[PDB]
């Protein structure tokens, strides 16, 4: 099938930080690459589909920037808000696995 | 010069006891029906057999025979192994160049053809092409001889012949034996074998024998078998053929009867008291045959110049029929179906280089057992001249036509891309063709089972079904198959900058998937890479596939059994 | 649009499991197809398997035989039938919503907990 | 009972001038080369040939040659005519259908062959299967006794044979013609011809004949043939074949020479003292016809069975390869492509449908002259033999195997349609590889001919080009194709209720277009109806292109030149 | 081509009225059936796409109800603002045929 | 997004034509492809052709070898060049704008109109 490395699998950021989430893919995905956020206790809430375009109820700082096999997030300046565990999805074949989840940290 | 043998035990099952006699220089026959040894003992005393299926010895001259034997004497097939689309000039310089010292002159090549030709008396043929059926040509009479002229190059002084008469009419076959009773008397001894003999054959012979179900019958000088034959209870009837009634006795006008008699020949115990006696460079080899083959290839338009008017022809029909590809939603049926249609193309008319083997096999055998060349000088030069052109210009004829008529991908590389894949996938279906067909005598056979091997290609090439959605312990089988790599190649070749929604810009976002918006979504979703490497990984796969097939095709041409 | 699981937040192990996810706001024929979602804790998500809106379904591969989806069209219900259940796919079940042509899993339920112990 | 002729010019160029003669109750011989009239006297004498390419008169006991001299008259062809893959006793009981009267009784059915069995020494072999190259069987000199048999079931007292002698052994071939001899004291005029004949048939003859380059030599009695020679000019030397001493004659140990010698025979002045005195039902035809190839295609596995181990095997094959198409964006090319692959399976196995005209057509040739039926009982049988069941059979095959494997639509009806729809083109491409092959002899040009023919047909049948897209002078050619009309059908047949967008209903609005997400927008797409006229149109399609084919079928042959 | 045969060439209607344009097709369009609206003077502003849809800047009244080849407009209750020129397009094939055009009178 | 075409508004039969269309908030290298329509006097209504947005063109075949659209790109203009124009084909011109997905003729020009006389 298609596994979808996030090989950084946490991080330690601070506020007002442009992190930046890798997903690489074990095959082409060709844009199918959705983005997801789960904060605990919760469902995975919708975050970017497309993998380049944004789902309203968000503001414009998720941006993923992606091309061929590594697909990325870019959070420009994040917020208290936004802290979760960020996983990425290929829609383009039927096992639709997901990635393993960063899961971002205040120092 | 004489041929001598003794107790010669012929199985795989014998078919054959043991034979006893000698031959002298002279005329040297052997008679009989088809059942028995007589095309069996003649293939022995030509060394054309298994040794581990030979008992006895053949000692000539009071030598063995060595390595050097089949190098300096000649065998003729049956059937007409001359090249008919050349001529005899040109026949005659091959079997020159393959034989004669490398040291000897092109003007010692050129003289002794001509000491040869003058004395078959085709003199009157010899830049005239001998025949097809497709080009007239000689007649057949002189095929035959044609032949004899191929083996006598080296001046051997021992000749064999596998049915002189048969396959020629009857004043036909007269003028082929005087050339041979012509031949009886400057020092060649020629052994042969005639089914249906006649009294005008009987009467200019030297020495004769009988053989019947593996049982020898007769041995000596070829007079006195009427002589014989009289002492063993019958009589000649008044006007009958003596060579037929020599046969009268045969089949109940027993067998182990008239053994019986022989043992207690006469003739046989002067020859127990005879044999007791007795027994107590590459370069050159691809410089010609790479000729002759070409012009093989080029005397014969109805094979040649006919796979290129079907090439046209459906050049042009192709050129019609999808004419400017169109970049909308039926955009890629016409591109997926026009690549699809030249790749099985390819292979399905490599089909056609089973022609190739199968005709040449019996011609293959006789003359590497002569020696005329190395097998891997007949195989780095055939392939240098049939699969080599016969296959550049169809991936060519296709390539030139279709390209721009169709309007595929308006560069420079991608036209050549596309043209060498064609020539690769021409090469590797073919190379399988030939690994297939080699070894093989018929060609309704290999002809079905690559009929069956490529429709079982067809299906994993990709447009049948999709690749990625067969069960995994089935695609494994989508890597022995010639029609992917070449069409995974063409559609990665052309699918690229494509774009097939109009109005819609694609690359940057797709919205509303299922959509197949570019080149690079149909490929993928093929699963096909799209990396640089995975338009190249299908030609070094197949170019492994062609030196793996040409590889088993050189060794079953190895180990192929020749006898 | 508004989906919502109701079942046993525990269960004996390598019997059987049932969930059920009433869809209310939208009904379950008309247009998506209908999936769910386990994610295990120690944090990894692992689609299951969609039933299409014309009862037509598609199971993740690494659950053969031990997953079937039902529905009850009816009331707009699809039920999660999972059987000879293993103590380790004691993971928290989803029920989610497929656009198909966006693409992406829209709506998602509420969150079930299923224990396999004894 | 005599025949006897008179000034007979056979030209298409006249390769005989004049032939004269009567022939006795009697053993009759045409002896000579093969480019000589001795095939061709023969057939004239039968009335094989164009009656306007001959010139003079057959007068038969003071009578001509009526509509009734064939049917009561036996001419034997060269080849083996009988049904090896059948028994002795089953080929008699056809060829007693169809030749002996309607009011003659079963019983007398039974007894007329065991007057005939009894007589060629055939009891032994009876039941015994005549024998193929893949069955066991007798051996090859009671096949030609099995086919004179066929020849002699309403007693014709006049016999013809195509050389008795060629295609048979030395002492196999006396045991013919010593019962043909008993045959020739029986009231029997056997009138043959023999090429390279013998003195041991020579001796036993009662009337002879000779042809040399369309040239008359002889005629009389057979024992003064060397008699007359020796006044020619020649002697025949000690110990020679008299048969073959006759042939010395010929090619110079001059035509013009020899032939005035017998224009000045009192041979010849005798018969022109004689010459000059001279010329001075439906259901039982087809109650047996269906039988006799039934139990052809029952007696060979290699060709019946065979086909369907190729149609199970790929039955399964393609079970497994597909397996539940699955209803997302890859079941579109899998649906498609599978329906493709069926019915060009469909088509491309209806070339084996020419093995059956082309085997049969020189049988069909001898046996309609002779007058065993109406074409079209013919016609109406052999299609009710080996066009029906060797074509319902994969028809349902395929249809059982790959139906719920693939789950196909899982409807009742649409089982049937797809069951009905594979059976039509199934016939309609035999159909047409019946009306192409019908009348042609060769094999390796129509079997190239529908090679090409289909290949221009898988192109129009609409998966390697959408039919919508073409140049408008050349969508008219998508209707001369079978391949279309059935792959339209099951296109027509399976993606109705469809869908292939999951999770998007896709029947009441398409959001975001180029997606193909119903079955119905793939099947517009194509250019092919919705309405329920468009799945049976293909069918009425079909069922005249099966009415039209097969009465070119039919006319080509009516229309054959049969002579 | 596909020829859009709207066979009302014109109609007599008044004020309130439910009028139902039909837009008759010479091949199936599956649902590829635009209308627009040209008042005198003007480009045809599309009203309805894929046959069944509408666009943003109309009331709830022109409403599609097409079905393999028999499209038709159904104006429940028009207005004196929508007297006009109303042209049906396939946009299935290339050659974009609109239909004759029907227009709506008043009595 | 938006249109506008500028162009002479009478020609001399048999020449040629030029129409011109400028489009602003919107770049036509971006997404779209790009057509022209004409309106005949006894109105019926007849699309001309697109140029998609990569250059690549498709005209109607009725105009064959009369039509031509061409770009430039480093102002956003694509041109109607419409050759041998006879004295019949004196409509009310158009550009319009096509989106693919959606299908339709979403964005219209404003409209010129050209009259074939002498
Ligand atoms: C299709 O649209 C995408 C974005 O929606 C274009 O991609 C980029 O556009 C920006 C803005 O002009 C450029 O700076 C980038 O160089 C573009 N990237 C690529 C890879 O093209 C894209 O250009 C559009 N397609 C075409 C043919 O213009
Ligand atoms: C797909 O959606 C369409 C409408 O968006 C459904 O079509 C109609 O829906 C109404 C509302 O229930 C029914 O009364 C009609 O009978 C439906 N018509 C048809 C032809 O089905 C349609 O049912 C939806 N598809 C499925 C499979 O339910
Ligand atoms: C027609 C074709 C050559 C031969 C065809 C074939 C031949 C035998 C066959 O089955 S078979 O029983 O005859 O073994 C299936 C097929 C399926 C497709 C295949 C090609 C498609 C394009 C082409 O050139």
């Amino acid at each position: 099938d298609i596994v979808l490395t996030q090989s950084p699998s946490s991080f330690s950021v601070s506020l007002g930080d442009r992190v930046t989430i890798s997903c690489k893919a074990s095959g082409y995905i060709l844009n199918r690459l959705a983005w997801y956020q789960q904060k605990p206790g919760n469902a995975p809430r919708l975050l970017i589909s497309g993998a380049t375009s944004l789902e309203t109820g968000f503001p414009s700082r998720f941006s993923g920037t992606g091309s061929g096999k590594d697909y990325t997030l870019s959070i420009s300046s994040l917020q208290t808000e936004d802290v979760g565990t960020y996983y990425c999805q290929q829609y383009w074949s039927t096992p639709w696995t997901f990635g393993g989840g960063t899961k971002l940290e205040i120092r | 010069a004489v041929l001598s043998f003794h107790n010669i035990c012929y199985r795989v099952k014998e078919i054959l006891s043991n034979i006893n006699g000698i031959m002298k220089p002279g005329l040297n026959a052997i008679l009989g029906p088809t059942g028995g040894g007589k095309s069996s003992l003649l293939d022995v005393l030509a060394a054309r057999k298994d040794p581990s299926g030979l008992s006895g010895d053949v000692l000539i001259n009071g030598a063995p025979r060595p390595a050097n034997f089949k190098c300096n004497s000649g065998y003729v097939v049956q059937d007409d192994v001359v090249m008919g689309t050349l001529t005899v000039r040109e026949n005659l310089q091959f079997s020159a160049a393959l034989r004669l010292a490398t040291t000897m002159t092109n003007h010692e090549k050129n003289e002794r053809i001509n000491r040869v030709i003058q004395e078959l008396g085709l003199d009157k043929v010899a830049d005239s092409k001998v025949g097809t059926q497709f080009i007239r040509g000689v007649s057949g009479g002189e095929r035959k001889r044609t032949s004899i002229g191929m083996e006598l190059i080296t001046d051997p002084s021992i000749l064999f012949l596998d049915q002189p008469t048969t396959g020629l009419d009857s004043s036909t076959a007269n003028a082929v034996l005087l050339l041979l009773k012509r031949m009886s008397k400057q020092g060649r001894t020629i052994i042969f074998s005639i089914h249906q003999p006649r009294y005008s054959i009987f009467k200019l012979f030297d020495s004769l024998t009988l053989l019947a179900s593996g049982r020898l019958m007769f041995h000596g000088p070829a007079q006195e078998a009427l002589g014989y034959f009289e002492s063993a209870g019958y009589h000649c009837e008044a006007y009958n053929n003596p060579a037929d009634f020599f046969l009268d006795i045969i089949n109940g006008d027993l067998i182990e009867k008239l053994a019986e008699i022989y043992v207690n020949s006469s003739f046989y115990k002067e020859t127990k008291a005879e044999l007791h006696q007795l027994s107590g460079s590459f370069c050159h080899q691809l410089r010609w045959v790479s000729k002759r083959s070409f012009k093989n290839l080029l005397g014969n338009p109805q094979a040649s110049i006919a796979q290129i008017i079907v090439t046209v022809v459906l050049g042009l029909v192709i050129g019609a029929i999808y004419f400017g590809l169109k970049n909308d939603s039926t955009g890629i049926q016409n591109r997926a179906g026009v690549l699809f249609f030249l790749t099985t193309n390819q292979c399905f008319s490599s089909v056609s280089a089973v022609e190739l083997f199968v005709v040449e096999k019996k011609l293959f055998i006789h003359e590497y057992i002569s020696g005329y060349y190395r097998v891997s000088s007949y195989f780095l030069g055939k392939l240098l001249s049939d699969l080599l052109p016969m296959r550049m210009l169809p991936s060519i004829i296709f390539t030139c036509i279709v390209y721009f008529m169709l309007g595929l991908k308006p560069k420079a590389d991608a036209f050549f891309v596309m043209m060498f894949t064609l020539m690769m996938v021409a090469y590797s279906a073919s190379s399988m063709a030939l690994a297939i067909a080699a070894g093989q005598s018929v060609v309704s056979v290999a002809t079905l089972l690559m009929t069956i091997c490529f429709v079982f290609m067809m299906i994993f090439s990709g447009l049948l079904v999709n690749l990625t959605t067969i069960a995994s312990w089935l695609s494994w089988l989508q890597y022995f198959s010639i029609p992917r790599y070449g069409f995974t190649a063409l559609q990665h070749n052309e699918f690229l900058g494509q774009n097939f929604c109009p109005g819609l810009n694609a690359t940057g976002n797709n919205p509303c998937n299922y959509a197949t918006c570019t080149g690079e979504e149909y490929l993928v979703k093929q699963g096909i890479d799209l990396s640089p490497w995975g338009l190249w990984k299908n030609h070094v796969a197949l170019a492994c596939m062609i030196v793996i097939f040409l590889t088993i095709a050189y060794l079953k041409l190895l180990f192929l059994k020749k006898y | 649009v508004q989906l919502q699981e109701s079942g046993p937040g525990l269960v004996k192990p390598s019997q059987s499991l049932s969930l059920t996810c009433t869809v209310t706001g939208f009904s379950i024929t008309s247009d998506y197809a209908w999936n769910w979602i386990r994610q295990f804790p120690g944090k990894k998500l692992e689609w299951m398997g969609y039933i299409n809106f014309d009862g037509g379904t598609t199971y993740n591969p690494s659950l053969r035989g031990r997953i079937s989806i039902t529905r009850d069209t009816s009331k707009n219900q699809f039920f999660l039938q999972l059987r000879s259940v293993t103590p380790e796919d004691t993971a928290t079940y989803y029920c989610a919503t497929f656009y198909g042509a966006k693409g992406t899993l829209d709506y998602w339920g509420q969150g079930t907990s299923v224990t396999v112990s004894s």
